[PDB]
RNA sequence: CUGGCGGUGCUUCAUAUCCCUCUAGAGGAGCCUGUUCUGUAAUCGAUAAACCCCGAUCAACCUCACCACCUCUUGCUCAGCCUAUAUACCGCCAUCUUCAGCAAACCCUGAUGAAGGCUACAAAGUAAGCGCAAGUACCCACGUAAAGACGUUAGGUCAAGGUGUAGCCCAUGAGGUGGCAAGAAAUGGGCUACAUUUUCUACCCCAGAAACGAUAGCCCUUAUGAAAUAAGGGUCGAAGGUGGAUUUAGCA
């Protein structure tokens, strides 16, 4: 008696009250007798209930479309506005030339220590600045693998410290110091 | 408490090369060099020539655990192709299959 | 929401570049479909396609003892789906990634989200 | 046989539960729900196409066999029951009776198809005899009802491969009758813009074809299509070649020019070009390097000898 | 020939499961992957330690139940979730089942610093592939 | 190192919640050889 | 070690080799275990918590060894087949009758 | 990836600013240049801290110009 | 009694698989490379059929898994063995396959014996189960990685790794310390030249030397080490003028 919640389950029941948690397949708690397996010769797939293949699937039986809509309605919160600064990778850089990257990769195994969140680059568009009287001849030489033609992509990979936000802070401080020093160019910087 | 012996030899050699870190570090950093004085270079040479075995940092040969095989081994899975092939044949590895192109 | 309502200025996020990585085709397809569905439910205009695959077929023999005239390889039909969100806020993207990771596909179908801040220069 | 009905009832209960899952009102859903399921909560990933999750109502998948072959004190359903496959022999006897009746008055399917249609596993010579009887019936006084009854077991002709996908002349973009095209040759692709007028030269990748390929074979390949159509000079192009190297790019440009020509050319010349061989891509493409061999197909020396 | 994991025909009603009947050239074709772990990934790295941990967990779980694990497990790493799908067989009473399950769960959760949990395979029919 | 791991496996076996097939078989074979020895 | 070890199929097929145990100690018992309130108790409705000792465990191990010896003795289940006609030959001996066919007539 | 892997702080002005903290030997050989190169390599390595770099520089200067 | 055999006559026939035909690397030779095996304190795996750029995606003490000196029967192992029984295994796999079928359960053919189940103007097959076929994905459906049935060499292996049984239990294991890299002799698997093709140069094809190949080894070394391996700079700058009936893949 007491079948595996297959025949005793009432018909037309509240399914959201069956798989609310992000649970696995659970071959014993699956009222879906799905047939899985390769045929033998000329007949029907193998077993009926939990199959080895069914478990080998990454397992997404949990959270059905109804539960998906429920989770979406739950996540409906957090509606922060976004500015319409015109895309095309032009006005966005004109507003703020710097373009820092603060990602959050996903870790594997039971360890969260992922040496990958320290990525940082101060990709500031110098063309958007456009306030260099004599610093044009100074910045072109004070950096090697930078200074393009169409758009000046000043991307000084500043990754010296063992973090990201303080790395960007130090990069901005160094850029400000360099700009202040270039405001009063040297004496032998003209002849190149 | 291993079953074979080559595994234990590799373990001992690797741990001896790792423990004595500063010595071999300075030796490898200062020996073969054309700059700076040669006094410290000769000192490191004498140190590495007078010390006994089970310490030199040149004791790294990729081997596996299931067989302890040095021939054909990769650092990605710390095991040999045979162990990798044995695990793939049982369908215990994701993405591995026959070269279907 | 229940995240301590504050009044300080937020960080200007831009472009949530994502890149899924895996081996199985059906698993990656399911992951990208679920991601696109959730994004459309959130209301974010995005694009999707298929970048070039990256497969480094390592070397190995076909047998175990002695065999060279008959060799074999172990490749994979891996795929990638760049589910990048063009311009959006940081909190919404963070909550979205949290909901994703709360039940991500084991092994295959691993995402590599990436943002791009801005802030003021000096 | 009872196991079939047991599994049918089990799958019916499963489908009932599945329908109860969704809170919407459409119960007689189509393949959309199964597709969504396979995409979300059933992504196997098996390369094969049979062991994949294809859960479906077995009311139509589970095949059927001969039900009961007797009733009240034996009594089968025909007088040819002891002959094995009574249905086929009864149909043959009916065909012979119709043959005799017609005499008094005055494509085909495969064996597996006939077996699937009926419930008997017929051989080949019996099928040949059946075809002979059907041919005798069709020949014995050509009528209409019998002809249709015989064709019921046949198919139509459905002729294919005749007309060519005539591409429009394309007058948009600019005030010139250009036409897009492509070309493949050992992993290569391009997009040409062959105009209709301009009796002069051609701009290959923005530069004349003098400093690009001084070899005469390249110019001959470029002329191949224009020479085949005889519209030589009256053509200007500004194609953008990419991929390949030398002969690959030459063949790609040749195919692109041939397609651009066939786009706006009479059906006769279009078919002549299509049949001559200068539109499709030959199988000569970068093959898969054999891992169990040194080079491509060159196997080891003393392999079998 | 190649008997990497297959079993040629012999009798008719012999014992055999899904994993105990497959060819090497059908690892991903007619057969699935019993370990969708975060190891052998690309272009992502980290595979040696992941495979070692997977093998250790599988061997430990096989050693737990005495004479009840015919096929390996199917580990699932949903970030910080270790889901086990063992092919367990009805041994004796449910009290021992619950006691052992809870003990193992608590032990693994306190050891690996990650929640672990398993589920029995209460099915009255194995995953037989070939009748053999 | 397989030292702490070996001790943990031995403790688990003592607790009656593990299995050591190869080790027990080797120990039995060694006992048989000693009985036949030496 | 253990990583280098294997399951049991290889050992069994090597010890048998035909080409060319899980029964004794229970999981609840151990070489140095104690009374686990989880099992080895009634329905637990109210329960008692206790622990075993080294002497009790040794006594249980001795009892298990005696049970194993008894099982080994029982394994020698030899029966003298009634010698039909001659010895070591399938002579005159009755086994069983033919079961009924698909029609009937109990034979 | 914040729950760990902090590697202490830097205050955006501790790991790089190593000009003063050098202990320059009487400028007459390549020892100062080698120390500058070592400091550059340490600054370019984001897997170190302030105390670690300070101890490394101290040990280097000692083992070099102990005398 | 049905088979292996047919240099049995014959039937379907072999499509690069076979002779008549050739496209071409290699055969006389330079370089990486080992085979029958030599040597001590530097095992090697049937090291023929399926080894001789196979395991080696490679041999400075690790890699060489092979031996001696400081000590043991707790030897890091509540010891192991890379020690052996291929007449006992698990393990991977070519071969015939470039075929065509094997048979449980039934019912028949021999006065029921070793056996067989046999042809449509039909003379006994339905044939559990394993198959080509359905291709498993792609350059679609030919073609590629791999077969393609019961099987073929007590098949290779007790040592790629583990293992019944025996031996070491003053080891053939070793905790710490010391030891090779060369072909006496032949050879072949890959990059190379005998010709203007060895050098392709600023141009990959609008302009041409030595009239030959114009090596290796050695020194400075990218790397390091107690003994060089892919190769950049200098020197040598050779070996022989497609050289033996030819050899193997190729129907694009
Ligand atoms: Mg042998
Ligand atoms: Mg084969
Ligand atoms: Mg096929
Ligand atoms: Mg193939
Ligand atoms: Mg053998
Ligand atoms: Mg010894």
């Amino acid at each position: 008696a007491l079948p595996p919640r297959t025949e005793k389950m009432a018909v037309d029941q509240d399914w959201p009250s069956v798989y609310p948690v992000a649970a696995p397949f659970k071959p014993s708690a699956v009222p879906l007798p799905v047939r899985m397996g390769y045929p033998v010769k000329k007949g029907v797939p193998m077993a009926k209930e939990g199959n080895l293949e069914l478990l080998k699937i990454p397992n997404f039986l949990h959270l059905t479309p109804v539960a998906i809509k429920k989770h979406c309605e739950a996540l409906k919160d957090f509606c922060t506005e976004w500015p319409a600064a015109l895309d095309s990778d032009e006005k966005c850089e004109k507003h703020f030339p710097i373009e820092i990257d603060s990602t959050d990769y996903v870790s594997s195994g039971p360890s969260v220590r992922n040496p990958r969140a320290r990525v940082v680059v101060l990709r500031v568009k110098l063309s958007s600045l456009n306030l260099d009287d004599h610093a044009k001849k100074k910045l072109i030489k004070l950096v090697g693998e930078r200074y393009c033609k169409t758009t000046d992509v000043l991307t000084i990979k500043t990754d010296r410290c063992p973090l990201r936000r303080q790395n960007y802070d130090y990069a901005v401080y160094l850029l400000t110091v360099l700009y202040h020093e270039s405001w009063n160019t040297e004496e032998w910087e003209k002849s190149k | 408490h291993y079953v074979d012996w080559r595994m234990w030899r590799d373990v001992k050699r690797r741990k001896m090369a790792y423990e004595y870190a500063d010595e071999r570090l300075r030796i490898n950093s200062l020996r073969k060099n054309t700059i700076l004085p040669k006094i410290l270079q000769d000192v490191a040479d004498e140190e590495i020539a007078a010390l006994p075995r089970d310490s030199c940092p040149v004791r790294i040969r990729n081997r596996c655990v299931m067989t302890s095989r040095p021939r054909g081994v990769k650092r990605r899975w710390r095991l040999s192709r045979i162990v990798f092939r044995h695990l793939a044949d049982h369908g215990q590895l994701s993405g591995i299959q026959r070269a279907t192109w | 929401p229940v995240v301590t309502i504050s009044d300080e200025p937020d960080i200007l996020y831009k472009r949530l570049s994502v890149l899924v990585k895996g081996h199985d085709k059906a698993v990656l397809d399911s992951y990208e479909y679920f991601a696109v569905l959730a994004a459309k439910e959130l209301g974010i205009s995005i694009k999707v396609h298929e970048p070039p695959r990256k497969i480094e077929r390592f070397t190995l023999l076909q047998s175990v003892h002695i065999y060279k005239k008959h060799r074999v390889q172990y490749e994979m039909r891996t795929l990638y789906r760049c589910l990048e969100l063009e311009h959006l806020t940081g909190s919404t993207a963070d909550v979205y990634l949290e909901y994703i990771q709360r039940n991500l596909p084991e092994g295959v179908a691993m995402e590599v989200t990436k943002t791009q801040l801005e802030q003021l220069p000096e | 046989e009872d196991f079939i009905k047991k599994q049918i009832e089990e799958f019916n209960i499963g489908k009932r539960h599945l329908a109860n899952m969704m809170g919407e009102d459409p119960e007689t859903f189509t393949q959309e729900d199964i597709d969504r399921a396979i995409a979300y909560l059933f992504p196997s990933g098996l390369f094969e196409k049979r062991a994949r999750p294809v859960m479906k109502h077995p009311e139509q998948i589970f095949p059927r066999q001969r039900a009961i072959q007797w009733g009240e004190d034996g009594r089968p359903f025909h007088y040819l029951f002891y002959t094995g496959k009574q249905s086929y022999y009864s149909l043959m006897h009916d065909v012979y009776g119709m043959l005799l009746n017609l005499e008094k008055h005055q494509r085909w399917l495969i064996k597996e198809e006939l077996e699937e249609m009926l419930v008997e596993k017929l051989s080949d010579l019996d099928y040949m005899q059946f075809i002979r009887l059907l041919e005798k019936l069709l020949t014995s006084q050509c009528g209409a009802a019998e002809e249709e009854f015989v064709q019921r077991f046949r198919r139509s002709v459905t002729l294919e491969s005749k007309k060519q996908l005539i591409e429009p002349v394309q007058y948009d973009e600019q005030g010139m009758a250009f036409s897009k095209s492509e070309g493949k040759r050992k992993t290569a692709k391009a997009e040409a813009i062959v105009y209709k007028h301009g009796s002069g030269r051609i701009k290959v990748n923005g530069i004349d074809y003098q400093l690009y390929f001084p070899i005469t074979q390249d110019r001959e390949q470029l002329m191949f299509p224009f020479h085949f159509v005889d519209r030589l000079g009256k053509h200007d192009v500004t194609c953008t070649v990419s991929g390949g190297g030398r002969s690959a790019q030459a063949g790609a440009i040749r195919l692109a020019m041939a397609k651009a020509l066939c786009s706006f050319v009479t059906e006769d010349e279009v078919e002549w070009m299509r049949q001559a061989g200068l539109l499709t891509t030959d199988p000569r493409v970068r093959e898969r390097k054999k891992p169990g061999q040194e080079g491509a197909r060159r196997k080891f020396t003393w392999k079998k000898r | 020939k190649n008997r990497a994991a297959r079993v040629r025909v012999s009798k008719g009603d012999k014992p055999v499961t899904y994993e105990e009947a497959h060819a090497p050239h059908y690892i991903a074709h007619r057969k699935g992957w019993l370990s969708l772990h975060t190891g052998n990934l690309d272009g992502e790295d980290h595979a040696a330690e992941r495979t070692v941990e997977d093998v250790f967990l599988r061997k430990f779980m096989w050693g737990t139940f005495p004479g009840c694990l015919a096929d390996q497990l199917v580990l699932k790493r949903r970030g910080n979730q270790l889901e086990i799908c063992a092919v367990v067989l009805r041994q004796l009473s449910p009290h021992k089942y619950y006691f052992l399950v809870g003990y193992s769960e608590t032990l693994l959760s306190y050891f690996y610093k990650c929640p672990v949990r398993l589920h029995l395979q209460t099915v009255p029919s194995k995953v037989v592939y070939k009748y053999l | 190192n397989h030292h702490t791991y070996a001790e943990l496996m031995q403790t688990l076996r003592f607790l009656g919640l593990y299995r050591d097939e190869h080790q027990d078989f080797m120990d039995e074979q060694k006992r048989l050889k000693k009985l036949r020895g030496k | 070690s253990f990583f280098t070890k294997l399951t049991a199929d290889e050992l069994w097929k090597g010890a048998l080799a035909e080409t060319g145990l899980n029964r004794g100690q229970i999981i609840g018992e151990g070489r140095y275990g104690f009374l686990w309130p989880g099992l080895n108790v009634p329905l637990m409705k109210v329960q008692t918590i206790a622990q075993r000792s080294k002497e009790e465990q040794e006594k249980v191990e001795a009892d298990m060894i005696q049970q194993r010896e008894e099982w080994d003795r029982k394994k020698k289940m030899k029966v003298k087949r009634e010698r039909g006609w001659s010895g070591n030959s399938w002579g005159g001996i009755s086994l069983g009758p033919p079961d009924p066919g698909p029609c009937g007539e109990t034979y | 990836n914040e729950a760990g892997f902090d590697d202490d702080g830097s205050e955006f002005h501790e790991h790089i600013f190593l000009e003063k903290h050098l202990e320059s030997f009487p400028k007459q050989g390549p020892i100062r240049h080698f120390m500058e190169l070592v400091t550059c390599g340490l600054s370019k390595n984001p897997y170190l801290s302030v105390k670690q770099k300070v101890e490394h520089i101290e040990w280097f200067r000692n083992y070099f110009n102990e005398k």
